[PDB]
């Protein structure tokens, strides 16, 4: 029935009936052989992805699935700190209130309407009995009840083990089975030194029991627009992308730019990065750190363009306390950094990291 | 009391130099100073920087690493001094150096050393 | 029974095992109240000092205060700032002087405001609690200067700027008894009533001699702005009182704090801040001890308690340390603050047993100035 | 060291608290951070204002005045401290009060105190 | 055996029955001589320190420079001047940073030049010789830059200005070879040879590694710029030297302080200055004692001499104290210098019997750092 | 014999034929009944003496013979300052070096010439006696012998116990013979503190075996010009008192406008004040010295004459390094000094202190 559910929610991942032309289901995006990342080409490279349609992109790079269980539901807490959810901008609380969105969203799966979702899922027989057998009979002819039971599996599929292995080099490392490299090992007291600490550790001090390098908090750190991925998207050279602030019911003026801390496992293999896929080497997403701290002039400059890295879309509210440590990454600091978050790569997607 | 004998941490007094998680702890505790153990005193700036060191807890058996942050802006407070160095390395290996001011990211550029917090970060490897 | 640090491991290590986190951050001391007390080392001349902020009843320090070169320390009665007037030069303890006054929260410590004096007006002289004063409305901080003759400075906290020099008579110590209005004390043996306008030369009056020219007040009376009681020991403990609370002196009988018989067996008073007043219980405490005529700087480790009304003797206590300065809260059942520069340790006592509770150890070089709040 | 007994001089040593000029003495010897009993270490500002006391030579039974005078423009020197105040006076008789910081007509308005020189300007009475 | 304040009795009391006068001024030191010894003091961290001048054959005070937080001591081999970079704030450990260097007269002690340093460019670290050092003619001072990355200052003393910042490796400490280029330690385990110029990318040379990964160098090592030898210890008493006399780095054959036997019971070098070095001896002196191996800052309380050309042992001498850092006068029959950060005294021992002759007390706080000239 | 001596030097201090017409000795602005100054009213009041020619005036002011003897022969220390001599800018070497000048000066004494006094000498038999007794038979035949020894006679005179008794009321109490009244003690306590003693006082420190209250230095402490002096004098507005520079010899422009610091015995009774007599008040000079250091109006301003002290008539090498002791005397200060320099009076001019 735990079992039964997350079962259910394994058939509708792969399933592109939920898409309204049929060409796309969770699992075209979200790609089991790339981290649950979004392997295919568009007109802005792999920086966002394109609808079921075939024409629309999105605005916003597609994230892995990987881990997003372990994330708490969206809440303040009481530093007045916004934490958890599930979007770049925090707009879904939480696994289920995010699994319907792709569905009916017109730039991704462009389903009408939530009655023509049931529709899809009345015509097929495995559903009827899969549905009815955990939600009771009648729940497909039901349109809002349908939607709500296939969101239900879907967030009950991603709290899986299947998502969440902890068995990267990392994992094993901390369980005594194996243990670092001295570049990965230098990798590692660097995180933990630096300022990457600050944001991309689940807690403030002690130990978490499930570490996903990430506290889930929303920060501005100052990047610039992507112009393809903002020119395929079509939502105009005026329009901002305004974060957490675009999250209805949050109206706080200083939460506009911030965006919520990603995980980094799995990050060596889920290029390109950013919310808006604007960096394509990991090595480039740990550069742009030094922008706030290094003196020399490579610093202000992207190493992908050989350009500046260019004005921050949202120009208020950056992290400037935690990004401004005063001290810059010399390259072997960058390479043991590289070579920790490669550590990081759950087992599976090990044989990815030489590509 | 012998300063040259090995260091043997305890788990019941976070103001004394043998304290288990001052085990690379060099200036001042910050609890006696107005700060706690993991929080600067009234008045002073906590640096972003740190230095780190494993450091065996004998309450769990455990070993724990300590990312050491130093609270600055002010003059030393003078009140429990200690200097300990389990695994600490050369200026050369600053990561592990505890010679060093780290009152880098303070906020207002503070950079004079007033006291030190043994904030954990991490289990050891 | 248990200690504040062994306490602190307890705590630290219930949150450890029970996985609670905290986020490393500044503190901020708990609000001001009658049992928070204030140690300044002027560190035997040293270039740069400290005040540390202690709550006397758990017996912790719970911040400090770095200031420059022989600061004088304020703390408003209600509870609602502190200051110092402080100097410091350019390169340590040589070139460019700059004199200044800074005021500070009580719970955050952080500078509200920073207050240039012109033209390095401030007397560097060991320090004394009455040559730098609040005002009661603590509006007014006023500041003595010695060179090149007696004045004093008003600077206006409420506007955060310096306004002018008083000129006055050859006199000594600030005590302010209203807005506009303080004492000094004069070299021919009278006080000096100095009344001032935003503008003008002040009105200064003068008392009749209330000494003799061979009787000597040490530097450091007790003075009670709450109650406008000047409480003035000299060197063999006779003790001057002077009721400023109508707004002009008026001299009380004075009292002896040692007997006759004590006297001649060689008591006398010593120390630095020898005499304390309490003003609820309208009782005054003085360090004591038997000394040759000329050690009145040395530590004492006895007090002697007195009525301030009759001059009868309440109680005499054995310190059990060397202590050269004295204060106490003003609450019901108040503490007594004992502070020993050779140790550099505030010794806590009950003020009515006198009996030793608690200790703050490790206060600077040369700690020798006790400042308690009187919030009632 | 019977701080409070009444104090012995003594004309043997310029460099211990009981020498016989010290009588009122605060602060420290000079001749212990390089100057002389009556001149100023180098880098130092002598002082032309003074505080004066009457001073008993116990070698001559003579009583001499010391007009002390104060090398200025460093931090205290921190070397033979001693506080002695034979014949001292409360501050509002200046001319024999020791706890003022007698810096005044010092070169380069040097205010800061390091330490005192004992000169003998004259015969008592 | 009679004292120096014993003398100065002596003759002021024989002045005095002369009637003989003599002007109150400021002394000039005696003339800069081998014996001649400073001892700074970091006084654990405090934001303003002080350096004595020590003429160590009298065992004498001649003279104290008062610094700001943790300032690097130089002093030039031959005589002619002292230095030191330091750091100051507006309003003693906060506020607006100024970091500068200033020269001085090594007899009146005057700053004959301050140096403004732009962008606040010092390494603030517990006091290491070598992070800040002078070229051989004297004419320039190089210092260690951490944050943002390692960096070196050159500072024109000649001209006295500020010249540039030259971006380096991850490397560390400066030891001057020539007007124009130094070496440094680099974390890979080789040295770096930088030759410089007023303008463009310093010519950055890397020598062969010489240590592995594991064997921890450590932060004092001896170098004798006259020599061109630098003797650098490792945490287990292993000494490696590097000759630079011929203008490139040429490794000599490493020596062990400590026999098998000693390290198999515990001895390991330890405390703050670990190691000097005589140059016309060709000798090497090293703290060592019996310890844990992770209490390598700690005193200790005998000196091991070596043969640095052959590693031969000359002596093993008990120091009778607590001793955190060694050094030796340049000259013949040269002194041994044993300073006590925790007696806050200097003692001084003949070098070839190791015989305590003198000392000197009441160093300051916290003294570590030993430095002398090598005018021979 | 230097009793013989002396006692011809007393012979000829009270001698007007030493002077051109015969109205004046050196007793004359010299007075014995004034401590050896001029009592007498010119043009500009007691501040400059007038000559035998009866108009012609000084443009310094008289000082006193008293312990003038004590006062060692010009020379230059080791520490580069010019001390001694006699006169107020030490051009003459000692007091025999000084004796023969009023006598040929023509503002003073106006003799033409050596030759001119020795006639008169060689006019009265006593001087004829005294004379050869004590230098041979025709001494006052030779005018460069005469004069050389009557210059040897009043600078032996000069030099006995009348001019320099040690009876003065600070004597007696140095000998343990009496005490200070308070008001004194503290004046002398101020005197030995303050500003004051390094200056007038003889030595830096040790206890002077006679003490005149000078160090016999050179100091320029920024006088205004004395107006009626000058203008009495005829010396000319565009005149400059260069004090000590004006010794032959002296070179160094460093010594413009210094003038020799004067013993303060019997200053109470030997008004007006400084080597121009420009203040009457013993009280206002001593408030001259509060230019320097107070921040008072007041103290810019002469009570003398309710008008600003004047710019001074050197205005380089002031010796700003003692007068700038950044501490004001208050009333009552000056009230003590006050007292305490009328103790310096001898003993015989305590009447005159009324
Ligand atoms: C056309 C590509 C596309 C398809 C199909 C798609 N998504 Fe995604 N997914 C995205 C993009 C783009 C975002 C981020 C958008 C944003 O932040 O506004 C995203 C974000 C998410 C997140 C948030 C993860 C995080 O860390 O914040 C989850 C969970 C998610 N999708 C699950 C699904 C499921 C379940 C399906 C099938 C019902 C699905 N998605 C269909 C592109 C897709
Ligand atoms: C102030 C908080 C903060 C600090 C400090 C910080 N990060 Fe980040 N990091 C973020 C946020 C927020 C994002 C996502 C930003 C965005 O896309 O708008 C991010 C994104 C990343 C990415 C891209 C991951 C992805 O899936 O796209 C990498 C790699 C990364 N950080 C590594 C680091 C490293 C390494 C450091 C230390 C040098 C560091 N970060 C310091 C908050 C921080
Ligand atoms: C007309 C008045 C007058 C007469 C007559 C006179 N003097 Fe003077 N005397 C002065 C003045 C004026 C000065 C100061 C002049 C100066 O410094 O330039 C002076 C200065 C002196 C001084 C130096 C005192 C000092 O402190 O510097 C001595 C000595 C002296 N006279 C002795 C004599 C002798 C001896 C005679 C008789 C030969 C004599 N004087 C005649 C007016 C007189
Ligand atoms: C810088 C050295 C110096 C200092 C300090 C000094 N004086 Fe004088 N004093 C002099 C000199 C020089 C003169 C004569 C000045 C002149 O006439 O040109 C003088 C003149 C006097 C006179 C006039 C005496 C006379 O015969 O005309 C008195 C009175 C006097 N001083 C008192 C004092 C007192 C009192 C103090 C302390 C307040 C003091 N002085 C400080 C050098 C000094
Ligand atoms: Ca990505
Ligand atoms: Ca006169």
């Amino acid at each position: 029935a735990d079992d039964a559910l997350a079962a259910l929610g394994a058939q509708l991942f792969v399933d592109p009936a939920l898409s309204r032309n049929a060409t796309q289901s969770c699992a075209t995006c979200h790609d089991p052989a790339r981290a649950f990342t979004d392997p295919r080409e568009g007109k802005a490279g792999l920086a966002v992805s394109v609808g079921d349609d075939g024409q629309s992109h999105g605005d916003r790079n597609t994230p892995t699935l990987g881990y997003a269980a372990l994330v708490p539901a969206f809440h303040r807490d009481a530093n007045g700190k916004y934490k958890g959810g599930q979007f770049w901008d925090g707009r879904a609380d939480d696994l289920k209130q995010q699994a319907g969105q792709p569905m009916l969203n017109p730039v991704e799966m462009a389903m009408p309407d939530r009655a023509a979702v049931a529709a899809r899922l009345r015509d097929d027989p495995a559903y009827r009995t899969g549905f009815e057998a955990l939600f009771g009979k009648g729940v497909l002819d039901d349109p809002e009840r349908a939607f709500d039971a296939a969101a239900e599996a879907l967030a009950a599929y991603q709290a899986t083990g299947e998502f969440s292995p902890f068995d990267s080099k990392y994992d094993r490392v901390m369980r005594g089975e194996e243990k670092f490299t001295p570049l990965e090992e230098f990798g590692y007291t660097v995180f933990i030194t630096w300022n990457c600490r600050l944001c991309h550790m689940q807690r403030k001090q002690g130990v978490a029991e499930r570490e996903t390098f990430t506290n889930f908090e929303y920060h501005n750190i100052g990047l610039p627009v992507n112009e393809t991925a903002r020119e395929a998207s079509g939502l105009g050279a005026d329009h901002v992308d305004h974060g957490l602030l675009a999250r209805p019911g949050i109206e706080d003026p200083a939460q506009s730019g911030r965006f919520k801390v990603p995980s980094l496992r799995n990050v060596a293999v889920t290029g390109p990065y950013m919310h808006n896929g604007v960096f394509t080497d990991l090595r480039t997403a740990i550069l742009f750190y030094n922008k706030y701290t290094s003196r020399r002039p490579e610093a202000k400059i992207n190493p992908e363009t050989g350009a500046p890295w260019g004005e921050p879309e949202v120009a208020r509210n950056l992290s400037l306390a935690e990004l401004q440590s005063g001290l810059m990454l010399d390259d072997g600091r960058v390479d043991a950094l590289v070579a920790f978050l490669e550590t990081l790569t759950d087992r599976r997607y090990e044989p990815l990291l030489e590509e | 009391t012998d300063p040259r004998a090995k260091w043997v941490p305890q788990d019941n007094d976070i103001q004394a130099c043998d304290y288990w998680r001052h085990c690379s702890i060099d200036g001042n505790i910050c609890d006696c100073s107005g700060g706690s153990l993991t929080n600067c005193p009234p008045g002073t700036k906590l640096a972003t920087a740190s230095w780190v060191a494993s450091c065996y807890n004998p309450t769990d058996g455990q070993s724990y690493l300590i990312a050491y942050r130093d609270c600055c802006g002010y003059n030393v407070s003078g009140r429990c001094p200690c200097l300990n160095t389990e695994g600490e390395l050369p200026v050369y290996r600053p990561e592990f150096a505890n010679d060093i001011i780290w009152c880098f990211g303070a906020e207002d550029d503070a950079m004079t050393y007033h006291c030190t917090i043994s904030p954990i970060v991490g289990k050891a490897s | 029974q248990e200690t504040q640090g062994q306490a602190a491991a307890r705590a630290a290590a219930a949150d450890l095992a029970a996985g609670q986190d905290d986020e490393p951050r500044i503190l901020e001391a708990p609000a001001p109240d009658a049992r928070r007390v204030y140690v300044n080392d002027p560190a035997h001349f040293a270039a740069v000092t400290q005040q540390f902020v202690i709550d006397g009843e758990a017996g912790r320090v719970i911040g400090m205060i770095d200031g420059g070169f022989l600061p004088n320390p304020v703390v408003a009665d209600d509870g609602s700032f502190i200051a110092h007037a402080s100097t410091v030069f350019s390169r340590i303890a040589r070139g460019e002087r700059t004199d200044y006054v800074e005021v500070f929260d009580p719970v955050t410590l952080l500078p509200t405001a920073d207050i240039e004096l012109p033209d390095a007006p401030r007397f560097l002289v060991g320090t004394y609690p009455w040559m730098t004063s609040l005002t009661p409305d603590g509006k007014t901080l006023l500041f003595y200067q010695f060179s090149p003759a007696p004045a004093v400075g008003v600077v206006d906290l409420e506007g955060k700027a310096f306004k002018r020099m008083l000129d006055v008579p050859d006199c000594y110590h600030i005590f302010p008894t209203a807005p506009d209005t303080f004492f000094m004390h004069c070299r021919d043996g009278s006080l000096a009533k100095v009344a001032f306008g935003t503008e003008g030369t002040p009105e200064i009056t003068h008392t009749e001699v209330f000494h003799p020219e061979d009787e000597f007040l040490i530097n450091h009376p007790a003075y009670s702005q709450k109650a406008g009681r000047l409480v003035w020991p000299t060197y063999t403990g006779k003790i001057h009182q002077i009721d400023l609370s109508s707004g002009d002196a008026k001299f009380l009988p004075a009292v002896e704090a040692l007997t006759e018989a004590e006297r001649a067996d060689g008591w006398r008073p010593g120390g630095w801040q020898q005499v304390a007043y309490h003003r609820a219980l309208d009782r005054i405490y003085l360090l004591v001890d038997q000394r040759d005529e000329w050690r009145h700087k040395t530590a004492s480790r006895f007090v002697v308690v007195l009525d301030a009304k009759t001059g009868e003797r309440l109680a005499k206590f054995e310190m059990g340390h060397e202590i050269d300065s004295i204060n106490v809260s003003q609450d019901e059942k108040p503490l007594l603050y004992a502070l020993s520069t050779g140790d550099k340790t505030l010794y806590i006592h009950d003020a009515e047993s006198g009996e030793e509770l608690r200790s703050v150890n490790q206060l600077g070089h040369g700690p020798q100035v006790i400042t308690t709040a009187d919030m009632g």
